């Protein structure tokens, strides 16, 4: 009479009571059993995952587009090798700039983790402010479109969900590529072809 | 070097020490069949002689004149050239396990002290709690350190009997 | 509380209180409360030492031999960078041995005195940060980022991390030293070759663990 | 208070809020005695006051065009000759040496003289010639700290491209003003690992 259980007819973990979005009871390993842990482990899934949807959207439409011929050159270049493709900088220049750029939006938020509303304030500008947010949901600029109205419970639910398989998503193409080396759309052909002797499992079996 | 020693391996008494000690039991074997045990036995010995006489000058025993390995105490001397298994660590050696017999020992004595009759456990000795001290004495000097920058290995001066003067 | 092997009898002295306390002191050696706080320090220190030296023999070689850096072995590094550096050997411990003793001897003095660095006028201007907090926690100068002020409950978890990392990095040095002793080879190297065939290359296989004469 | 080091913390309590240049910066808590106060106050004012100069003179020799602040100090080990303005003087390593140390240690054994321990920071008279500190003396001292904090900054910037770089400050800044996107700390082969 509960929430989604990660396997149906299982007990649901003490700690996990459903409190947290996409809370279906699936601590196993007891990681997040102290609360004051599950509540940084809870905002480092919701980093974790944001930047993992991202991830997984940059390498899956760079192929598409390469694939459908769309994508240019660089499209063309496998995601597992854009590092080597030249652009206008060398690749130490463009990590030290996103460094300097990430530590001011890194330590505004981690503002906000440590002092709960504490860092909704433009410095520059006074008059500009963010509105009050649950640690981990920023709203104001953060959501132009204005959706934090029309139904943010499910929502948030359809983000854990989307943020949770991105993660597991971005683990596969790292796993595909380890092995089979080669980019995630070329794997997915390779099985809708003879699926039922290119799994895992036969692959292996032939290396 | 050192003291007019000459190194085992360029000592000629040492090699003379070694043809003429072989040759001496090459002489016994000769007196035996060549399968009997008195022989596999004696050529045991000639093995094993061949091997010690080697053993000694690959360790670079110096020797005098005699031929005879000599051992250096001087630390310095032993250290700076390389004659450190000689004597050097040998010495601490036995002083880790001489602390350790005395400080198990003492360890045991000052249980039984207190406990019932002391006496009839200094003659029948308690084997399980003296088998549960013996290695309580590994980290000895530790302990001992511990017990002097504490003031307790030693008594107060007026607790110990004394002879009249 | 876990204990070091399940069914043995906790000492006495050793009541849950010391980060890591498991209740191991077989042979009563931290007996004497004076022993017992010097000899947490030292654990401290020696793990604290051996950690950011576990890290500075594994990290540097399996970056050598994933192509990113060149660092020399552990057992090789120091004639490398004598020959490389030029300083003398001498000349480059004794000054090391100078500074060394002198934070060993400040660390030494606010053991035998707690928070007796302080003291009024003594290093021109930071005695207050050399007060401490705890036995082998200078908390201060020490732990800037103040990791140590979160919760009462976070020290204690930060704090059987250090041990328990510790305990295990001290016995990873003695490994490292022993594997090459007996191996000949880099800490990587040993363990590359075990995973080829790990039921024939132990240290039973090495020839100098166990003089097998009979 | 000048503002917050970190918008949205209050941690430092014991810097007085009317101190010059309180922005609210104390991590390791060195300001908490109230002696320890003083003087570090003192040693940055007189650090941020010599930096100032010195980053002045580290440019504005090369500004003029007479040479670079690192090659100043060179004639004197190839034994060549010293020479301010391009006007040459006729001097030599220990009797500089010399010179300084006096004149060093008569001037700076006075100010630490001083007990008042506001004039060992504000002396002013003698020291205030065109007396700008008749009003806003409170708020050109933020200026003085400021720019002097950024200062010594800019003193170890020269350094740290003099080491890494090589080339000179104004030269390197031209190098970044021509190349940006090429030439930078992460380029400079030093900045980042090996
Ligand atoms: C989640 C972030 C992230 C991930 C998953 C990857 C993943 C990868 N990068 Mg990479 N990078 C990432 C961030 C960044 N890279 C670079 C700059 C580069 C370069 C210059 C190169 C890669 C390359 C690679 C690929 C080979 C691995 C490698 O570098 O071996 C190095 C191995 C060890 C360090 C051991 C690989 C799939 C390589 C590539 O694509 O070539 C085929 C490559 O040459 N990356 C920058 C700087 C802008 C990054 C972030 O700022
Ligand atoms: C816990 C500290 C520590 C440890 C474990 C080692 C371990 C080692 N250092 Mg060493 N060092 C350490 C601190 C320091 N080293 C140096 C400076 C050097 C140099 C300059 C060299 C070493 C070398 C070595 C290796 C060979 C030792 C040697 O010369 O023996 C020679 C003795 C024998 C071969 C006889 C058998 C000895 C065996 C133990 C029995 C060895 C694995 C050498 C190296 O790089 O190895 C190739 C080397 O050349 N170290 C300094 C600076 C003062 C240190 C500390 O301050
Ligand atoms: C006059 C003799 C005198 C002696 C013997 C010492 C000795 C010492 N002072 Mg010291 N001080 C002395 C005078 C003075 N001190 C200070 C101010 C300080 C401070 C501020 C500190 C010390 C500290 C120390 C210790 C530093 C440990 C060290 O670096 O060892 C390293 C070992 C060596 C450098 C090797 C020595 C080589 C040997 C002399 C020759 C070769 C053999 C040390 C035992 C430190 C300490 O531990 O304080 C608690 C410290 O922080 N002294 C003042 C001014 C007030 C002194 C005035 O006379
Ligand atoms: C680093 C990513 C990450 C992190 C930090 C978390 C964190 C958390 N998850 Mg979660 N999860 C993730 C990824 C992650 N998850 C992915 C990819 C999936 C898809 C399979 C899920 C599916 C999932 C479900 C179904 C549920 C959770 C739940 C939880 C919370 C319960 C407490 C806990 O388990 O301890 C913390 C856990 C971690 C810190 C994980 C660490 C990452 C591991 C150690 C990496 C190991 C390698 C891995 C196998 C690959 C917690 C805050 C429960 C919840 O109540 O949601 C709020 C729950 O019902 N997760
Ligand atoms: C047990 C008593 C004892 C006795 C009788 C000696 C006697 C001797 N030692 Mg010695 N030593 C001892 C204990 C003793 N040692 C201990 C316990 C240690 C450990 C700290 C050392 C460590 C030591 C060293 C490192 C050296 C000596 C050396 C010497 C010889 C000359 C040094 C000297 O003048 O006086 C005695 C000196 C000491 C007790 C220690 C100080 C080290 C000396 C002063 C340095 C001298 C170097 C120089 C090469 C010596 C010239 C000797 C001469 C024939 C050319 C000398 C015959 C020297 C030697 O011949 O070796 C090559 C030397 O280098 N010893
Ligand atoms: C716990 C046993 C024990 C211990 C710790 C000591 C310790 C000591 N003895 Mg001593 N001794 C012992 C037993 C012991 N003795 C016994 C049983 C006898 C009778 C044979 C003697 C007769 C004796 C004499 C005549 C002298 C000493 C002396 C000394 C002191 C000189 C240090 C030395 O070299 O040892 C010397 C030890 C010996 C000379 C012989 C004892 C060696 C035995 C094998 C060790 C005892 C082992 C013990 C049975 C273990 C018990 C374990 C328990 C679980 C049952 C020293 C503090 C000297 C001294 O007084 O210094 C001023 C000295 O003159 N001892
Ligand atoms: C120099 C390193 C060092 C030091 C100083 C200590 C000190 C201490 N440990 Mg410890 N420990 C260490 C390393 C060290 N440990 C390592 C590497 C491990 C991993 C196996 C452990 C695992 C461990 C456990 C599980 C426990 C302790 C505990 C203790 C405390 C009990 C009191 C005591 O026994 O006195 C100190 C001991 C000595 C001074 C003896 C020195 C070591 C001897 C001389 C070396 C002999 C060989 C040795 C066994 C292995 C190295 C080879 C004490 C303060 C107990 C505790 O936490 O109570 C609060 C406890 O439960 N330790
Ligand atoms: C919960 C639980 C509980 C119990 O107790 C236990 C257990 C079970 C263990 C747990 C679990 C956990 C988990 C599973 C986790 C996972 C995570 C992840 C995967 C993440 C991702 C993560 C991921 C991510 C971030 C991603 C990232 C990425 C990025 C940035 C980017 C990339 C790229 C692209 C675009 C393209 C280009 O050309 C290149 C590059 C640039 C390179
Ligand atoms: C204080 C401070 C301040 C504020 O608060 C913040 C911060 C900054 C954060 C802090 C800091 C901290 C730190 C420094 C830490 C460190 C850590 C470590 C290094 C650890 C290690 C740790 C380490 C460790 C454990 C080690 C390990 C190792 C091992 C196991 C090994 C093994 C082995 C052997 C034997 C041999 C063979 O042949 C090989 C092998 C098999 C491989
Ligand atoms: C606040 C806080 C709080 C917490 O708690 C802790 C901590 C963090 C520690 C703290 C911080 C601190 C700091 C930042 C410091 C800095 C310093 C500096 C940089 C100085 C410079 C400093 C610098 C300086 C003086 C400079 C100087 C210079 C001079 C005189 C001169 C030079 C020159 C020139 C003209 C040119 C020529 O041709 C050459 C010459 C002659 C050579
Ligand atoms: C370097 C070395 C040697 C050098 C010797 C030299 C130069 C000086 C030696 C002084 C010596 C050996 C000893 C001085 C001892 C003086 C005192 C006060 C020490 C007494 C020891 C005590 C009381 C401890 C007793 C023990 C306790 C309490 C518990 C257990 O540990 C057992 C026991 C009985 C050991 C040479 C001879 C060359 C040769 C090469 C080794």
């Amino acid at each position: 009479a509960n929430r989604p259980s990660w396997f149906p007819g299982s007990k649901f973990p003490a700690h996990l009571d459903g409190t947290l979005p996409g809370d279906h009871g699936f601590d196993p390993l007891s990681l997040g059993v102290d609360p004051a842990k599950l509540k940084w482990y809870q905002q480092a899934e919701l980093q974790n995952g944001r930047w993992a949807m991202l991830g997984a959207a940059g390498i899956l439409v760079p192929d598409l587009l390469r694939a459908v011929g769309m994508g240019g050159p660089a499209a063309q270049v496998p995601w597992f090798e854009a590092g080597k493709y030249e652009y206008f900088a060398p690749p130490s220049a463009l990590f030290a700039s996103m460094m300097f750029l990430f530590a001011f939006v890194e330590f505004r938020r981690l503002q906000d983790i440590r002092k709960p509303g504490s860092a909704n304030q433009d410095p520059i500008f006074t008059n500009n402010k963010l509105p009050a947010g649950e640690v981990g949901y920023p709203g104001g600029i953060f959501d132009p479109l204005g959706y934090s109205k029309g139904n943010m419970e499910t929502l948030k639910l359809k983000e854990i969900k989307n943020a949770r398989l991105a993660m597991l998503g971005f683990a596969g193409f790292v796993a595909q590529y380890q092995t089979t080396g080669k980019t995630p759309l070329q794997n997915l052909s390779d099985h809708l072809a003879n699926p039922w002797s290119t799994t895992v499992l036969s692959n292996d079996l032939a290396r | 070097d050192i003291a007019g020693l000459t190194p085992c391996s360029e000592s000629a008494a040492y090699a003379k020490r070694l043809k003429n000690e072989v040759k001496g039991l090459n002489k016994r074997l000769k007196n035996y069949e060549a399968d009997s045990a008195p022989a596999i036995a004696l050529k045991a010995t000639i093995e094993r002689t061949q091997n010690r006489f080697a053993n000694y000058a690959k360790a670079g025993l110096l020797c005098g004149a005699d031929g005879l390995p000599h051992l250096i105490s001087d630390p310095g001397l032993a250290l700076k050239y390389g004659h450190a298994g000689e004597v050097f660590i040998p010495t601490f050696g036995f002083l880790y396990v001489a602390g350790w017999i005395g400080y198990v020992g003492r360890l045991y004595l000052n249980m039984v002290k207190g406990e019932a009759k002391p006496t009839e456990k200094e003659i029948i000795i308690d084997v399980p709690a003296a088998l549960r001290l013996t290695w309580q004495g590994a980290t000895w000097p530790v302990q001992v350190v511990a017990e002097l920058r504490a003031n307790t290995l030693t008594e107060k001066a007026e607790n110990i009997t004394i002879s009249p003067r | 509380r876990p204990l070091w092997m399940p069914g043995a009898t906790v000492p006495a002295h050793l009541k849950g209180e010391l980060a890591g306390d498991f209740g191991f002191d077989p042979l009563n050696l931290g007996k004497d409360p004076q022993a017992l706080r010097w000899y947490q320090q030292a654990e401290l220190v020696h793990g604290r030492t051996a950690m950011t030296a576990v890290a500075g023999i594994l990290i540097p070689g399996l970056l050598t031999k994933a192509g990113v850096l060149n660092v020399p072995e552990w057992y090789e590094a120091g004639k490398v960078s004598a020959e490389q550096t030029g300083i003398a050997l001498g000349p480059l411990l004794a000054v090391q041995l100078f500074m060394c003793g002198f934070v060993e001897g400040k660390r030494w003095m606010d053991f035998l005195k707690p928070g007796s660095q302080s003291e009024a006028g003594s290093f021109l201007g930071f005695e207050a940060s050399f007060k401490g907090t705890d036995n082998g926690y200078p908390g201060g100068p020490f732990d800037p980022m103040g990791m140590c002020n979160e919760s009462e409950a976070k020290t204690k978890d930060l704090k059987l991390k250090e041990i328990k990392n510790g305990r295990l990095a001290m016995l990873a040095c003695l490994g490292f030293a022993a594997q090459y002793g007996a191996t000949g080879k880099g800490p990587l190297d040993n363990l590359a070759d075990h995973l080829a065939a790990p039921l024939k290359t132990t240290f039973v296989d090495n020839g100098i663990s166990i003089p097998i004469h009979l | 208070r000048a503002g917050n080091w970190l918008p949205g913390s209050d941690a430092p309590a014991w810097l007085p809020d009317d101190l010059p240049g309180n922005y609210g910066f104390d991590p390791l808590g060195l300001c908490k005695d109230p002696a320890s106060l003083k003087r570090f106050t003192e040693s940055e004012v007189i650090h941020c006051r010599w930096a100032m100069l010195g980053a002045a003179g580290c440019l504005g020799v090369e500004a003029l065009g007479f040479g670079n602040w690192y090659d100043a100090p060179l004639w004197a080990i190839n034994g060549g000759s010293p020479t301010w303005f391009g006007i040459s003087v006729p001097f030599d390593l220990n009797t500089l040496l010399a010179v300084e140390f006096v004149a060093m240690a008569a001037a700076e054994s006075r100010r630490g003289d001083e007990t008042d321990a506001a004039k060992r920071i504000y002396p002013g008279g003698a020291f205030d010639p065109l007396n700008f500190a008749k009003g806003d003396i409170e708020t050109l001292k933020l200026k003085e700290i400021k720019n002097g904090r950024l200062a010594m900054m800019a003193c170890l910037g020269f350094v740290a491209q003099h080491a890494a770089t090589g080339k000179t400050p104004l030269q390197a800044l031209g190098d970044h003003i021509g190349n940006p996107w090429g030439s930078n700390f992460a380029t400079n082969g030093v900045s980042l690992p090996f």
